[PDB]
């Protein structure tokens, strides 16, 4: 046989999943904290292992 | 040890790819 | 940052002795060298593999903004 | 001599007019295109 | 006069030493050179009077 | 016959850029050259640049 | 900031002459000299008097329901996505601006990188002045490849000349094969015994177990460390038979080897490459533009010139300096000469 | 049929034999130092040795120059062959004293 | 000389071979087999699962030499090639992780797997085989216990650390009866491939093919593959007294010992030398020993990264060898 | 200090020296065509070509290199004069033609 | 220069041409241009090609020479205790030349008890590798370290040391391959005296060739530096300290 191959936002100290609806606002929901950062792809990404 | 696995088994990955 | 997996040198694989070195030197404490000698690491690169090595990812993890 | 990158060689070009003697080998050139460092990155037409 | 006797010679054979058998030169080095390059070398034969830098 | 081919090879040719190749020759080692006069440590001459 | 290179100080390949370095691939191969790159780009979405500001939305699909190739890896909020490879050309930043400052134009950060790069952090959020805030960071793994700069702690730096096998360099009697080759024509007019003294008292070290001092005016006295390489076995001046890796038999001089600490510089052949044929030009002057970032071309000044005329080219000089820089087809009038 | 591995190189060729270069693709120290030792334990080889012309390419042309008893092409075969008799006797040691132990 | 290198304090010398005819008059040492035949000798001083200690004696340092180097870079074995990284939130950047996956050696036999065909599209190059998955499925959570405060992070994390062991075989379809009786494992289960905090995961799978030490060095089978020629002292004078301690106090401790009665210092091992020549800068054994080496006299040293036995890597060595000689004999000679 | 005077004295001398070529005639002159050195160092020759010191021919090593190539044990050596009367056979053409 | 394209990001030049550039490999960077029109190109290669440019303009002495390492490995190989059977002369000059060059080789310098070739044999063999090599090259010169023979009498090459080089019909007959003979600014050079007797292609052709023999000989014969090459001995030290 073969073989094939194989949004959300965090706060930046809280921690928390955010998810940002249309323009609403760009600070944590939890904290005040204005620093959101995109959480990681969920799609494949591949590497040589090299 | 002191057993041979060359003569048992059949290298194929010493074929040129 | 985390313990290299072989040494640069020889290919010998040191990524698996770094934890068994650190409790050779906290439990029932022994020399550094005799710490890397009972480890196997004879040769001076693998022994420096594991010598010169700076666990940064320890202080990384500090860090983590995933809590 | 001097050895010069594939990557600079792939940008760095000369422009050789086509005669009688080379027509051949700047169609292999052509054929090679812009990607394959044997290649050419442009033409330009007698009438154009 | 001349104060040469108070230079620092060396053990050196002059380019001219088909003209004149020198073995011996006062010398200075200053590193004109770069701190990325070594120190440059500056030499006199006392046979001829004949200056180079060897660098 | 080698000497009067060596002599007759090294006559200038025409059209040399002469005047341009001497100006580099000789301000290639003016790059060399210390602005400031280094003396060797004991001469005690007369300081002339 | 480096690490502890097993060094054979020898000749070795010919490609060591004049500062350059032997390096050993798989040392690379194991992690030995790598490195990476980390580069912010911050684009900020400005609000106009008109009420009006600048927008990250974007993310065109084709009809088979997959994103455009500039826009692989961009999001749906039009920002690139963490971990996502972007090669040059593609879109992580895709910013509209309003042609009013209701309609936007587009104005899309493009990755321009010969080398493909990884989102590996995008951050919104807000300056002091209520304006939103983009950063994303674009990191980019580097093998130590040819042309890249080292240096040892002693001023004696030098780009990789060659990448070599292992199985091509020397080897002790254990096997042990040096990460980098340094010419040993480097010492002599430099005078760095510190260098050598270094070599000896990290070998000890290393064989001790313990790391060794080179401090000013102190340090590890060069006796004990060469105390501790008799008693392990080693020659007292650090220097051991080598094997020659390509022809086996034992080298006829003694070597040099033993750990030094190598420090890989940031001035990599990667962000030095640059090659223009044709393409921007200053409109003053019509003339190439002036830097790698822009696509400039090399200046050919004076002193090039000068040269080039000490040689006689006169069509080279035509060429380099008019044909190939600016060359403008005017229109004289023979009866005044304007 | 390999017809791109081993090529004569015809401008570094004697007339009737007796010199020549091989040009020799994904091959390197490993195979030209062997061959080179075995090519010259022949009597008739008057010169074995091989060049790797440059590391970016794997490439090794072996040079062989023989007196008039045999050419270069069959110092070359008669080398191989000997190589392989060497492998089929380190082998065969290998194998006894792996087996004994 | 005469088939010994010299050790000198400043020089080694006579490193070449000198055994071929055209060295002398006497056209001696001609090729033949039944003559390296019955010279050639192999003697196995230890034998392990992972090292092995053999010597291969009255043989060229350039066989010998090519031996080692297909050791080294020419004998193929499995290592991770591509790493899918379906989530990485660790510290460690997804690059790093998979050059250290690749690094990790795997206990899987080659001659098991068949070479990839390059030639091949990605969705159709790798088949069953061809490749190794390996997945790797680990998360970080709080232990639900009360320890001291702040101990170490293993009972104060769970799946703190990423162990090697933690890549999990994922057979393909025949793989699921081909390697039934032998399970793909890490040769080394405890390589710390990760460390990682609460909330970090590590998910991946790692695709393992046959690969060339001299293409990457993590698909070399050796952790070193070696050979030193084998010391020779020869004592001169008759060494005695005080002065015959000092003399063996120059060599490694077992080297070479003290006679009872004679009460002469004698070789004891010189196997055991490694050649510091510390005795050469004493004057006062200058005229009384004599370093060497014997030049077709090889110990071997090879230690396994794990994945075959160091005597199957050597014999494969000698097959590779044989092979290429065999191959290029039959390949035509073209204009 | 070096390196910020790199490119004067150079270019200085290279503004006065620029225009000044060998004619066809073996004269130096400038660019409008007025006489600088009616031959070039007084010899006509150029400093490239010169194998002695200053001088264009090495004599000794000429010698040797003509006595090697044309080194015959087979071959009768000259009397004393005989040498110059071949020397004064191939000069004096040469020598009388200016 | 003739382009020659290669794998890496680097522009790669033969040490021998770095005397002229005033280049080090420690990141120096340096400009390509590539001329666009026919003229321009047959001008750039026929009046500031390396070949016809070995020597300055400023001298004429040669510039485009031997660099370090190429001087200490044709030192070392021409060293008079550099002896060689037929086995490893033949490997040298395989590297000498790309192993596409026919060699004839010589009688050997000792016949007995063993056949030895030495070192300037091997050099000889560069400057004429064969019968059908036009250079036949004579040379007298003084290396730079040179002692004077026993006595004021005896000639030059009777140094006490290896001082005088003489070539005679490309045959090194004594002296060590130095700086002074296979380096810059003497117009005693091997390079210089093959330059101006038969082309700067011939000379071009034992400088390439000078230079793959030591890049691969220098790192098989083994050549390096310690601590202990700047150790001084024990009587220095008192006779250091009283002075
Ligand atoms: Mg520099
Ligand atoms: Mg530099
Ligand atoms: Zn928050
Ligand atoms: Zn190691
Ligand atoms: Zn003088
Ligand atoms: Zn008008």
């Amino acid at each position: 046989x073969x073989x094939x191959x194989x949004l959300k936002y965090i706060c930046a100290e809280c921690s928390s999943k955010l998810s940002l609806s249309r323009t609403d606002a760009v600070r944590c929901k939890d904290c005040g904290h204005r620093i959101l950062l995109k959480a990681r792809t969920k799609r494949l990404v591949q590497f040589e292992a090299r | 040890v002191s057993r041979d696995t060359w003569n048992t088994k059949n290298m194929r990955s010493l074929e040129p790819p | 940052m985390i313990v290299p997996v072989r040494c640069f040198s020889c290919g010998k694989v040191v990524g698996d002795k770094w934890e068994s070195y650190l409790n050779l030197l906290q439990e029932d404490e022994l020399d550094e060298g005799t710490a890397l000698s009972r480890l196997g690491l004879k040769r001076y690169c693998c022994r420096r593999m594991i010598l010169t090595h700076v666990d940064l990812i320890e202080k990384f993890l500090r860090y983590n903004p995933l809590e | 001599e001097v050895a010069v990158p594939d990557r600079v060689a792939k940008v760095l070009t000369y422009p050789e007019k086509v005669t009688r003697y080379n027509r051949h080998k700047l169609q292999e050139l052509i054929v090679n295109g812009p990607n394959v460092h044997p290649g050419a990155n442009y033409l330009l037409k007698r009438n154009e | 006069g001349g104060g040469w006797d108070n230079v620092d010679q060396t053990k050196t054979q002059c380019p001219n030493y088909d003209t004149c058998g020198g073995e011996s030169a006062y010398f200075f080095q200053l590193q004109i050179r770069s701190a990325d390059e070594p120190m440059t070398t500056f030499y006199k034969c006392v046979n001829c009077g004949h200056r180079w830098k060897e660098n | 016959e080698i000497a009067l081919f060596k002599y007759r090879k090294a006559r200038l040719e025409p059209g040399t850029a002469i005047g341009a190749i001497g100006a580099q020759s000789i301000g290639e080692p003016g790059t060399q050259m210390t602005l400031k006069t280094f003396h060797f440590a004991g001469v005690a001459s007369m300081n002339v640049t | 900031a480096g690490q502890n290179a097993t060094v054979a100080v020898m000749s070795y390949s010919g490609y060591d002459i004049e500062d350059a370095l032997v390096l050993n691939k798989s040392s690379i191969d194991r992690g030995f000299g790598r490195c990476e790159t980390r580069r912010k780009t911050t684009t900020v979405l400005k609000r106009y008097a008109n009420h009006t500001q600048d927008i990250i939305g974007g993310m065109r699909v084709d009809e088979n329901g997959d994103p455009i190739w500039q826009h692989q890896s961009l999001g749906p909020d039009g920002l690139g996505e963490v971990g996502m490879k972007v090669q040059s050309g593609q879109i992580y930043i895709n910013k509209s601006v309003p042609t009013n400052s209701t309609q936007y134009r587009e104005a899309p950060v493009i990755y321009r990188g010969p080398e493909p790069s990884h989102i590996d952090q995008v951050m919104m959020s807000v300056s002091d002045n209520d304006q939103a805030l983009i950063k994303v960071l674009l990191r980019q793994n580097r093998r130590p490849e040819l042309g890249d700069k080292f240096s040892s702690r002693h001023g004696q730096k030098g780009v990789c000349g060659i990448i070599v096998k292992q199985e091509d360099m020397p080897f002790n009697d254990q096997g042990i094969v040096p990460d980098i080759i340094m010419n040993p024509h480097g010492f002599p007019s430099r005078m760095t015994v510190g260098k050598m003294i270094e070599l000896i008292s990290g070998k000890a070290g290393v064989l001790n177990g313990t790391l060794e001092y080179g401090t000013c005016f102190g340090g590890s006295k060069l006796e004990d460390m060469s105390k501790i390489l008799v008693d392990q076995g080693f020659n007292y001046s650090g220097k051991d038979m080598l094997y020659s890796g390509i022809t086996g038999e034992c080298l006829q001089a003694y070597i040099f080897f033993g750990p030094i600490y190598y420090q890989k510089l940031k001035h990599m052949v990667l962000d030095k490459m640059h090659a223009r044929a044709r393409g921007p030009r200053a409109v003053l002057t019509r003339q190439p533009t002036e830097g790698r970032s822009r696509d400039g071309g090399l200046r050919l000044g004076e002193m090039e010139r000068d040269c080039v005329i000490a040689y006689g080219a006169s069509q080279l000089l035509l060429e380099r300096l008019m044909i190939s820089s600016d060359a403008f087809e005017v229109d004289v009038c023979d009866k005044c000469g304007l | 049929p390999d017809r791109e591995k081993i090529k004569l190189l015809t401008q570094a060729t004697s007339e009737d034999g007796t010199s020549a270069s091989f040009q020799i693709v994904e091959e390197d120290h490993t195979l030209g130092n062997a061959l080179r030792y075995v090519i010259m334990k022949n009597p008739d080889v008057e010169f074995c040795g091989y060049s790797i012309p440059h590391p970016s390419e794997n490439l090794l042309n072996i040079r062989i120059q023989t007196y008039g008893e045999t050419t270069a092409v069959d110092a070359l075969q008669k080398g191989l062959k000997d190589l392989m008799d060497l492998c089929d006797v380190v082998e065969s040691k290998f194998t006894e004293k792996i087996k004994s132990m | 000389m005469s088939n010994i290198v010299g050790i000198e304090y400043n020089r080694v010398t006579n490193t070449t071979s000198t055994d071929f005819p055209g060295f002398s008059k006497d056209a001696e040492n001609e090729w033949n087999v039944e003559k390296f035949k019955k010279d050639f000798e192999v003697n196995i001083s230890s034998l392990d699962a992972r090292e092995a200690n053999f010597d291969l004696i009255n043989i060229d340092t350039s066989i010998a030499n090519a031996f080692r180097r297909i050791m080294i870079s020419e004998v193929p074995s499995v290592a991770a090639e591509y790493v899918y990284f379906f989530n990485n939130t660790s510290v460690i950047q997804d690059e790093v992780l998979a050059h250290r996956i690749g690094l990790v050696p795997l206990k899987v036999d080659p001659d098991m797997l068949t070479w990839v065909d390059s030639n091949l599209p990605d969705d159709e190059k790798f088949t069953d085989e061809n490749t190794i998955v390996l997945s790797l499925n680990v998360k970080c959570t709080r232990n639900p216990d009360a320890p001291k405060g702040s101990t170490d992070p293993k009972e104060l994390y769970n799946n703190a650390h990423v162990y090697a062991r933690d890549l999990k075989f994922e057979p393909q379809g025949r793989q699921s009866t081909t390697f039934a009786d032998c399970p793909v494992v890490p040769a080394d289960p405890d390589i710390l491939l990760a460390k990682l905090r609460p909330g970090q995961e590590i998910s991946l799978k790692a695709h393992c093919i046959l690969g060339i030490g001299g293409d990457h060095a993590k698909f070399s089978p050796v952790s070193t593959a070696s050979y030193r020629l084998l010391p020779q002292i020869n004592i001169l004078q008759p060494i005695k007294g005080e002065s015959a301690r000092r003399f063996q106090k120059c060599f490694p401790p077992g080297v070479i010992g003290i006679d009872e009665g004679s009460d002469e210092a004698y070789v004891k091992d010189a196997r055991k030398d490694t050649v510091s020549r510390e005795v050469l800068r004493y004057e006062e054994f200058a005229d009384k020993v004599k370093l060497g080496r014997v030049r077709n006299h090889f110990i071997f040293n090879v230690e396994s990264a794990g994945a075959m036995t160091p005597e199957e890597i050597f014999f494969k060595s000698v097959r590779i060898l044989k092979n290429k000689a065999e191959y290029l004999k039959n390949c035509p000679i073209t204009q | 200090v070096k390196t910020a005077e790199t490119g004067y004295m150079s270019r200085r001398l290279m503004k006065s020296l620029e225009d000044l070529s060998c004619q066809y005639d073996n004269t130096v002159r400038t660019s409008a065509n007025g006489i600088v050195q009616f031959t070039y160092g007084g010899d006509g020759l150029d400093p490239l070509e010169m194998e002695g010191n200053a001088q264009p021919v090495n004599f000794n090593r000429s010698w040797d290199h003509a006595y090697n190539i044309t080194f015959n044990n087979q071959d009768k050596g000259l009397l004393p004069y005989a040498i110059m009367e071949t020397a004064n056979e191939i000069l004096g053409p040469l020598e009388e033609r200016l | 220069h003739y382009a020659k394209i290669r794998p890496w990001r680097t522009f790669r030049l033969n040490e021998c041409v770095c005397t002229p550039y005033n280049a080090d490999f420690d990141g120096d960077e340096m400009n390509l241009h590539v001329p666009q029109t026919e003229e321009a190109r047959a001008e750039a290669i026929n009046l500031m090609g390396v070949k016809n440019n070995l020597l300055t303009p400023k001298s004429g002495e040669p510039i485009i020479a031997a660099t370090q390492d190429f001087i200490t490995g044709s030192y070392l190989i021409s060293h008079k205790d550099s002896f060689y059977d037929r086995a490893t002369l033949t490997q040298l000059l395989s590297m000498m030349s790309d192993g596409i060059e026919h060699f004839d080789i010589p009688p050997p310098a000792i016949m007995k008890p063993y056949y030895l070739w030495t070192g300037k044999q091997v050099f000889s063999l560069l400057i004429k590798p064969n019968h059908n090599s036009p250079v036949v090259i004579n040379l007298d010169a003084k290396n730079k370290v040179f002692v004077p023979p026993k006595s004021k009498s005896l000639p030059n090459e009777m140094s006490q040391n290896d001082g005088f080089v003489i070539i005679r019909g490309s045959q090194i007959l004594s002296g060590v391959m130095d700086k002074s003979v296979l380096g810059d600014g003497k117009k005693h050079s091997v390079f210089y005296t093959i330059l101006r007797d038969y082309g700067p292609q011939e000379a071009a052709n034992a400088m390439n060739r000078m230079a793959k023999l030591c890049a691969r000989f220098l790192g098989n014969r083994g050549f390096s530096i310690g601590i202990n090459d700047v150790t001084p001995a024990d009587d220095l030290k008192q006779k250091k300290e009283e002075l």
